[PDB]
């Protein structure tokens, strides 16, 4: 209903992302 | 509501991300 | 494999003159077989893009005269056989 | 002599015997046609 | 809710629906056809039809349903054919069972399969007639079952 | 190809011209005093050989394993000797002590890296 | 490779040599049996594993088995 | 929220689309109002409808505490 | 040299080997240790060339075995024949053929199925028939039922004839292999008796029975006042009446004054708006045509006297450099072994059964055959199946020569087996053209299916959109349509309806309609070349990888009919000859499950339906081909979905038979899938965990129950994918037009 | 043991487990399967005619 929670939103899974790539790079 | 976002993630995931992704993965295959 | 690729044009001679004077009358020429087809391409020749399905001497005059160029420089090449 | 053992085969037998029990049931359904009860 | 038959009204509807149905077509032909008398040999098979489902249970739909709890006030929708047919398959089945217990012990048993002995075929065929109290007095003997037959690893 | 795979070069001799079947396909000349063949993979080759054997006599042959670093190797024959007929020579390898009855069951294989028969 | 293992059924018929189509099979003199042989499998780098011998093997139950093992050049069989 | 006021009449929207291949004809066969979404045949509305969620508020508040929860997985 | 020698009472005529199954082959005698002995008695019982390698003993056996098909063929036709007699309706149908249906088979009264007895008109009722036999008979000029009971009884006549004829040819006089490689005087007899004296004995029927009999019948009289087709020939005045050129007789002919037999044969074509199929004058003089030409070309094969040739020196002569040896060797190819000539005639076979469908719903041959719908349909339709299987069966047996009868002592350098020494660019340039043709016949239907559900129509493939007119098509078709004053000359109307002029109305329906070929009927022509491409892959490559290939080199002692090889080389299952074979099968029902389709809808749309006064048209989908082939939801919708409504609503009435054999024929189609996908590998230990619970009570059968083996659990998949999909289409085919035409 | 007796096997992986058979061959030669026994029925390879050693050899009476 907004822009910046958005933002806010690919913010959090951009550094979930780097979780996963974290996950990923060592099993 | 931030419209203009699906003209942004859905070419950049939907083909560019299988292309860079195919060269992950193959040259993945060889490393 | 090609041992006798000597000479083409003998065909078209070969193949012209045994249907140019050949008039043969109510089918579509009225003169002969091959004057109604170089009588039929300088009308078209000069850049033009015209010669539609119905153009009957031009088209018809295409096959019915490279099916029978075709077998008689083929048979040009069986012309080099008893070589 | 050998054309009753040709008579006594494995298909031989079940067209004369299927077509019997076919029989059976063909001919005892134009006598009792609709025959729900029973 | 199951109508007895006779009074379910959409039962007669479907009554009226075939025999005047039926009946369009007999508006083709002269009253000495064959094709006429087969429709009046088929219009006879139509009442009879729905004259001999009077004991059923149509229910809202006019089509006949049936019963199988053996209530007994339904006993010849179903468990009266179920024991005529368990009979019959109780035939069909202590005749190959007996028969193949003969051609077990024969000269050549691959040949007597193919080609029956109708000799001792149609020996069996009629023999296996009592077979509840043959199957009866034959497994109070030991032989209806088996033991120690095949098997795979474990 | 040539210069990564394994070409298997059949060598044979004969008496007479006659005409063998080709593994590729197609009838072969058949050089009557002796020859070479270059083939893909050995079942072509000793298909060739049951192709000839079963026909006629066609003995002292066999195959050296052409392989892209340039040295030979001697398959079929190996010892003079045809292989179903008993030479004693050969040396077994690849037996049990018994039937597949007193193989292990792979639960007892399992997180081990062995084989569900190796006794 | 395909891991060909010959057990102590193998009482020496040699239709697995003459069945095999590669000469992975040779015969071994070995004084166990009645007719003294039982079949060796040296050269399964050969080894297809295409069990032509399991086919022809006429012992109670496949005296010679064939273990799908790893996939060479040679045991995947292709022509290039 | 708009399926909110109304959960008789609208239909509850999916995500809405991104494509470069409807034409033109396509894109009136899918607006509904300014979305041209697809139309969320997934119960979802309904359960986020009886858990108490009567806001699109709500609905951020709880993407965010799940991409909370599968960075803390 | 050519003579007859005929060994007399060869076989004894006992029934004491029918008391001994398996007698044939000495693999198979053993007796039944387990039950792959049944079904592998029946698959060797015709395995001639595999009982025993003397080819004199093969041969004997199917030379007499022909005499079998014949017997079988002769009490089918005098089925036909005499179905048509006693209980069809054609004397009835012969007064207005326009209105009464066509029936013979009248239905026994049992529970329910009288309904399937359709009042068809003719005051009598039965399930109608599509397979216009009674057009043939027209065209014949039967007139009443008495010719159908007597040709019914000479139909029995020559089965009996023919079963007496095979009996006499194996037992009690058997001909030796010098009387059947006799093949100069084989092509001499066949193509001059058989083809020969055929045509021109049937132009001498035609003339003297169709020719006077459908004069009158085009004027309209009633079978009642014509004349017995023998009262023509007692005296001429009753045709000279008709045809006045039979006044001078013969004359005229042996003059060679044939202008003056313009009245009995004639060149005209185009159909005869009065009966709606050809004027039998063209016929007849077509008849004599075949008649002159086969008898001219019978006389090419030097038998005795030494006039003509043999095989052996023309197939020398043709030693082109391209193929280094040319022919030499086919000769003994073709009459040594047996399949190799049933791969050449059942091709040739076949590929002519498709030629009879295209000409018979182009040019309808029969009168009144395009006023009744169904029998024009199915009549292109059957002789496309049998026009599609014998040509699977070319590919069956051109493997079967590659495998079992090949030899390469006699074959060396020819024109054959240097095929098979490129055989790797045979098979790569028919993958190629198989996947250029798939992209470019069914890419187009994906691309006008998703520009139709994108929105943007004008991105398809339509007629409005990007055209793809088929140039050469309608070229050459409008080269058909001048055809009969150009270069036909002495032709009045064109050689069909489907190429030239305006269309064919008898009895307000609609006989031929020039077919309009754009821009959907260009893709459907290319599934066509593209399903033909990949049944000639596979069966090409069941030929050519039939004997020994790259993967395994020896096929040839495998056999035809082995399942595989193993796991090895990855797995091998389904590489044989046979199994190529079993590819070409479900291909064959999708190319010929598309050549009708698009036959039955393009027919459906710009040929067939009815017409109003003031020339008006009307189509039985009414023009909805064009707008609608180019996407597949306008197929699956427009045909396979609306076309069914005449199929699907057909309970309570007399179509209600096809309504059963619709849906049953789903059941066998995925009752075949349970055949395909499994293996016997499942099934014989699911049936051995069921032997189990007979070893429990004692019911152990002595011939052992095992599965089904590989190739058979497949070719059962096979033999049922075809009954259930092809007969699916046959009841909806039926079931479509018949509630319509 | 004896030529001809009817022998019951004891080996799992025999198509005739648990099937009585009748003894063809006995060879005292150091064989380790010196027992070949024929059946009535027939195993997958078409080969009734198998054979034992003397553990898995079950004589009856
Ligand atoms: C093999 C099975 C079989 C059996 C058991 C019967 C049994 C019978 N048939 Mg019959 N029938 C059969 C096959 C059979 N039919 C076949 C295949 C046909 C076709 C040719 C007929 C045609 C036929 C007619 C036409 C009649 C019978 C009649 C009869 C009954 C005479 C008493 C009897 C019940 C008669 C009867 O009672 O019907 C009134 C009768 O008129 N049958
Ligand atoms: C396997 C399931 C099944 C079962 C339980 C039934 C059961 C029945 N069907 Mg049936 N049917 C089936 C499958 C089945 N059907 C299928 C798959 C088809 C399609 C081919 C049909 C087609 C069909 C028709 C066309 C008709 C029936 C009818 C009937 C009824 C009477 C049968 C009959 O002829 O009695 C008469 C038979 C006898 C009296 C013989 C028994 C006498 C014994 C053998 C003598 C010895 C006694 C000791 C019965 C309720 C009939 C009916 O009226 O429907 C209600 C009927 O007309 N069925
Ligand atoms: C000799 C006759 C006979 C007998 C007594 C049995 C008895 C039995 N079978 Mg069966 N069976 C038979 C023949 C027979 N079968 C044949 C010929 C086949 C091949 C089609 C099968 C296939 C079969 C399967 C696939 C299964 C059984 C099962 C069973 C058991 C459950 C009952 C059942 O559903 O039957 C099943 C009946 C059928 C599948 C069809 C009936 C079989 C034929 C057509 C009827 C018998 C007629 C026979 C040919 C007469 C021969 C003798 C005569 C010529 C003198 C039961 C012990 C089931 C089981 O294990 O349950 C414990 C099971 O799953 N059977
Ligand atoms: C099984 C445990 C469970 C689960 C799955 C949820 C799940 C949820 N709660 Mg919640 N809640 C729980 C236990 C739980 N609750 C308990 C025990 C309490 C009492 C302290 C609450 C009190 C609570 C409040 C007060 C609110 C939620 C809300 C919500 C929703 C959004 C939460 C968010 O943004 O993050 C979400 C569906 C919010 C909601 O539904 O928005 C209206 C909200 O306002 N919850
Ligand atoms: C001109 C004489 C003549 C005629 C008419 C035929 C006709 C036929 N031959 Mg034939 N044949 C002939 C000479 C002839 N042959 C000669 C000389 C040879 C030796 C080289 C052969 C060798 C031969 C073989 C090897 C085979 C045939 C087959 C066939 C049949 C093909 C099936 C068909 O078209 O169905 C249409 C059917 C008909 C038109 C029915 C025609 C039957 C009538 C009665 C004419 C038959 C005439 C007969 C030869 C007279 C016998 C003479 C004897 C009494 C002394 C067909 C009947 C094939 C077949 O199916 O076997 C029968 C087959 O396999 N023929
Ligand atoms: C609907 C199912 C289906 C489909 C699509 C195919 C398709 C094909 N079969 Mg086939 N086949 C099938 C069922 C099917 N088969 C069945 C059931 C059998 C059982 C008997 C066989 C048996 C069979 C044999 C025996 C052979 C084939 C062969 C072929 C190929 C022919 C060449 C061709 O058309 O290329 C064109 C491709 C198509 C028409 C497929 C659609 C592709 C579209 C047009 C374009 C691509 C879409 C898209 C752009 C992809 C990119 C996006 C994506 C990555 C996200 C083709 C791929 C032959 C082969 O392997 O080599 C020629 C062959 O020899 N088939
Ligand atoms: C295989 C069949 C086929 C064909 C012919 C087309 C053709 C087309 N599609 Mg398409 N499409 C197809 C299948 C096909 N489609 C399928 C199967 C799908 C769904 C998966 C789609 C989905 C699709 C979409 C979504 C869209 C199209 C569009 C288009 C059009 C433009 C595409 C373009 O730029 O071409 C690309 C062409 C090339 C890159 C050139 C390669 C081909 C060249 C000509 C080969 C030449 C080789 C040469 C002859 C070799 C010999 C010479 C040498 C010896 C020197 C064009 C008409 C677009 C449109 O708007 O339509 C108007 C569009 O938006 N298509
Ligand atoms: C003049 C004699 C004559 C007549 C009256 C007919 C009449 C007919 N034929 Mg025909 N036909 C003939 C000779 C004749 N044919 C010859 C000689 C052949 C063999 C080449 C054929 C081969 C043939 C086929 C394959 C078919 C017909 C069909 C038909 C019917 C369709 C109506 C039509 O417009 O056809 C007009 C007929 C023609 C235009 C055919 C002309 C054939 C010429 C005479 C061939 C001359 C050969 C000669 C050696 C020169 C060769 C070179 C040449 C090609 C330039 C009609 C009854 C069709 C049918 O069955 O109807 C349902 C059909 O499918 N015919
Ligand atoms: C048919 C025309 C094919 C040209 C073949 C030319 C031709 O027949 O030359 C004739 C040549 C044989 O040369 P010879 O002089 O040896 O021929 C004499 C002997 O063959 C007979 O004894 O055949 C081949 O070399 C075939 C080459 C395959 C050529 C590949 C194309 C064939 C498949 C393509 C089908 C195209 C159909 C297109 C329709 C428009
Ligand atoms: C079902 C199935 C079987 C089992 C099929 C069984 C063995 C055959 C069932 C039909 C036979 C004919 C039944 C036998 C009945 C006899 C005819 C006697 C019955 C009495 C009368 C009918 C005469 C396979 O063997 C198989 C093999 C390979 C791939 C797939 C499959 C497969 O899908
Ligand atoms: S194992 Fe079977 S095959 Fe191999 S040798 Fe002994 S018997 Fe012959
Ligand atoms: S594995 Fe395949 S190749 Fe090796 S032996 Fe057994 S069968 Fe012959």
């Amino acid at each position: 209903i907004t822009d910046n929670q958005v933002f806010v939103a690919l913010i959090m899974a951009l550094v979930c992302g780097y979780l996963a790539v974290k996950l990923a790079k060592q099993l | 509501s931030a419209s203009y976002l699906p003209s942004i993630l859905v070419p950049t995931v939907g083909l560019i991300l299988p292309f860079a992704s195919m060269a992950i993965l193959f040259i993945a295959i060889e490393k | 494999y090609p041992l006798n690729p000597a000479v083409i044009f003998i065909a078209l001679i070969g193949w012209s003159a045994v249907a140019a004077i050949p008039s043969n009358i109510p089918v579509l020429g009225g003169t002969g077989l091959t004057q109604a087809f170089l009588a039929s391409i300088q009308r078209l020749l000069a850049q033009y893009p015209t010669g539609p399905k119905l153009d009957d001497p031009f088209w018809f005059y295409l096959i019915v005269y490279h099916v029978g160029l075709f077998a008689l420089l083929i048979f040009g090449q069986i012309g080099y056989a008893g070589y | 002599m050998n054309l009753k053992k040709y008579l006594s085969t494995a298909p031989v037998v079940a067209t004369l015997w299927l077509f019997l029990t076919a029989g059976i049931l063909i001919e005892l359904n134009r006598f009792f046609p609709d025959s729900l009860f029973y | 809710v199951l109508t007895p038959c006779q009074q379910s009204e959409a039962f007669h509807k479907r009554e009226i629906n075939e025999v005047r149905t039926l009946e369009n077509r007999q508006a083709n032909y002269e009253a000495n056809s064959p094709s006429y008398l087969a429709l009046q040999s088929q219009i006879d098979q139509v009442h009879k039809r729905f004259d001999k489902y009077g004991t059923l249970l149509c229910g809202q739909d006019g089509l006949p349903h049936l019963i199988t709890d053996g209530d007994w006030r339904h006993a010849r929708e179903f468990t009266i054919p179920a024991l005529l047919f368990l009979y019959i398959t109780g035939w069909i089945g202590w005749v190959g069972r007996s028969y193949l217990k003969y051609t077990k012990e024969t000269k050549n048993p691959t040949e007597q399969e193919i080609i029956l002995d109708v000799p001792m075929a149609l020996k069996y065929m009629l023999s296996g007639f009592l077979w509840p109290l043959s199957a009866w007095q034959e497994y109070r003997s030991g032989q209806l079952l088996a033991k120690e037959d095949e098997i795979t690893v474990s | 190809c040539a210069e990564t795979e394994e070409k298997y070069a059949m060598t044979w001799s004969s008496d007479q011209q006659h005409i063998f079947e080709m593994p590729t396909g197609g009838a072969a000349v058949m050089n009557s005093g002796d020859n070479l063949l270059y083939l893909a993979r050995k079942e072509q080759a000793l298909a060739l050989a049951t192709q000839l054997r079963t026909q006629f006599k066609i003995q002292d042959y066999k195959i050296y394993r052409i392989f892209p670093s340039g040295e030979v190797q001697y398959l079929h024959p190996k010892d003079g000797v045809l292989p179903y007929q008993v030479n004693k020579g050969r040396e077994q390898v690849g037996r049990v002590k018994s039937t597949i009855g007193k193989n292990v069951n792979p639960a007892q294989v399992k997180f081990t890296s062995k084989a569900t028969y190796d006794r | 490779a395909h891991t060909v293992k010959i057990y102590d059924n193998c009482i020496g018929c040699t239709q697995c040599v003459r069945a095999c189509p590669l000469d992975v099979l040779e015969m071994v003199p070995w004084d166990g049996c009645k007719a003294g042989q039982m079949a060796s499998a040296p050269r399964t780098e050969d080894c297809v594993g295409c069990k032509r011998c399991e086919t022809a093997c006429p012992t109670d139950f496949l005296s010679i088995r064939v273990y799908l093992g790893g996939e060479t050049t040679r045991s995947m069989g292709l022509a290039y | 929220e708009q399926w909110v006021a109304n959960p008789l009449k609208t239909k509850p929207l999916a995500h809405a689309i991104w494509d470069p291949h409807f034409g033109q004809a396509a894109l009136k066969a899918f607006t509904r109002g300014d979305t041209v979404a697809n139309i969320s045949y997934s119960g979802v509305y309904h359960w986020w409808y009886t858990i108490g969620i009567r806001n699109n508020v709500e609905l951020y508040t709880g993407a965010l505490g799940l991409l909370v929860l599968s960075a803390v997985f | 040299q050519v003579k007859v020698v005929v060994d007399r009472d060869v076989v004894p005529t006992s029934f004491e080997k029918w008391a001994k199954p398996g007698h044939f082959s000495r693999s198979l005698a053993k007796g039944p240790k387990t039950t792959t002995w049944i079904w592998n008695l029946h698959a060797d019982a015709h395995d001639f060339d595999s009982h025993t390698s003397s080819l004199e003993e093969v041969s004997r056996k199917i030379f007499s075995a022909h005499f079998g098909q014949l017997a079988i063929i002769f009490i089918w036709l005098s089925g036909m024949y005499f179905h048509g007699a006693r209980f069809s309706n054609y004397v009835a149908w012969l007064s207005n053929p326009t209105g009464i249906k066509p029936s013979a088979q009248v239905v026994w009264p049992i529970v329910g199925q009288q309904i399937l007895n359709a009042d068809v008109g003719g005051g009598m009722q039965g399930i109608q028939i599509t397979s216009g036999l009674f057009q043939l008979w027209r065209a014949s000029g039967i007139v009443n039922e008495l010719q159908l009971y007597v040709t019914a009884l000479g139909g029995l006549g020559m089965a009996g004839l023919m079963i007496f004829a095979g009996w006499f040819h194996y037992h009690k006089a058997a001909p030796k292999l010098e009387w059947f490689q006799n093949v100069e005087s084989m092509l001499n007899h066949h193509l001059a008796g058989l083809l020969g004296l055929g045509s021109l004995s049937w132009a001498g029927h035609q003339i003297h029975v169709s020719l006077p009999i459908n004069k009158l019948l085009d004027a309209g009289v009633a079978p009642s006042s014509i004349p017995l087709p023998h009262e023509f020939i007692l005296n001429r005045n009753l045709m000279a009446e008709l045809y006045p050129s039979f006044q001078q007789g013969l004359v005229p002919f042996f003059t060679l004054n044939w202008k003056q037999y313009s009245d009995i044969l004639t060149f005209k074509g185009g159909l005869s708006p009065v009966t709606g199929g050809l004027w039998l004058t063209d016929v007849a003089h077509h008849h004599l045509a075949i008649a002159v030409l086969f008898l001219v070309a019978g006389h090419m094969y030097r038998t005795n006297w030494g006039i003509g040739h043999s095989i052996k020196q023309i197939l020398e002569a043709h030693k082109g450099p391209l193929t280094g040896e040319g022919h030499k060797g086919l000769y003994e190819i073709l009459t040594t072994s047996w399949h190799a000539n049933l791969a050449i005639n059942l091709a040739m076979l076949g590929s002519l059964s498709i030629i009879v469908a295209h000409h018979m719903y182009a040019m309808p041959p029969y009168p009144y055959l395009a006023t009744d719908y169904p029998t024009q349909l199915s009549l292109f339709t059957h002789h496309m199946w049998i026009g599609g299987f014998c040509i699977v069966g070319a590919g069956a047996h051109a493997a079967i020569y590659m495998v079992r009868d090949y030899s390469p002592t006699v074959n060396f350098n020819n024109v054959l087996d240097r095929m098979i020494r490129h055989r790797d660019a045979i098979i790569s340039h028919l993958n190629w053209v198989c996947i250029f043709l798939g992209m470019h016949s069914f890419g187009l239907y994906i691309h006008n299916d998703t520009m139709r559900a994108l929105g943007r129509a004008q991105d398809m493939f339509s007629d409005t959109a990007i055209q793809l007119q088929p140039v050469f098509a309608q070229w050459i078709q409008q080269i058909h349509t001048l055809a009969p004053g150009n270069t036909a000359v002495n032709a009045l109307a064109t050689a069909s309806y489907a190429f030239g002029a305006d269309t064919v109305t008898v009895g307000s329906k609609i006989a031929m309609m020039p077919i309009k070929l754009g821009t959907a009927d260009f893709m459907v022509h290319h599934i066509h070349a593209f399903t033909i491409h990949v049944t000639t892959l596979i069966l090409l490559k069941g030929v050519l990888y039939a004997r020994n290939s790259r993967l395994i080199p020896d096929k040839a002692n495998l056999g035809f009919r082995f399942p595989c090889d193993g796991p090895g080389r990855g797995g091998t299952c389904q590489v044989s000859a046979w199994d190529h074979v079993f590819l070409g099968l479900f291909w064959m029902y999708n190319a010929l499950s598309i050549v009708i389709f698009h036959f039955s809808w393009k027919m459906q749309s710009d040929v067939w339906g009815t017409v109003t006064s003031n020339g008006a048209i009307s189509h039985i989908t009414g023009g909805n081909f064009a707008q609608s082939a180019i996407t597949i939801n306008g197929w699956l919708r427009d045909f396979l979905w609306a076309q069914a409504s005449q199929v699907i609503q057909s309970y309570g009435s007399s179509l209600s038979a096809y309504g059963l054999m619709f849906l049953g024929a789903h059941f066998v189609w995925a009752f075949s899938l349970m055949f395909l996908f499994s293996g016997r590998g499942y099934w014989q230990e699911l049936i051995e965990s069921i032997v189990w619970a007979h070893n429990k009570l004692k019911v152990a059968p002595a011939i052992a129950p095992r599965a089904l083996s590989i190739t058979q659990g497949r070719a059962v998949g096979v033999a049922h994918y075809l009954l259930g999909g092809i007969a699916t289409t046959w009841a909806f085919f039926l079931a479509r037009i018949i509630a319509v035409g | 043991i004896k030529k001809g007796s009817l022998v019951k096997i004891l080996r799992p992986e025999s198509f005739w487990y648990n099937e009585v058979g009748t003894v063809v061959n006995v060879e005292t030669s150091k064989v380790l399967y010196p027992v070949l026994v024929r059946f009535d029925k027939v195993n997958y390879s078409g080969l009734n005619s198998t054979n034992f050693s003397l553990d898995e050899l079950v004589e009856i009476k």
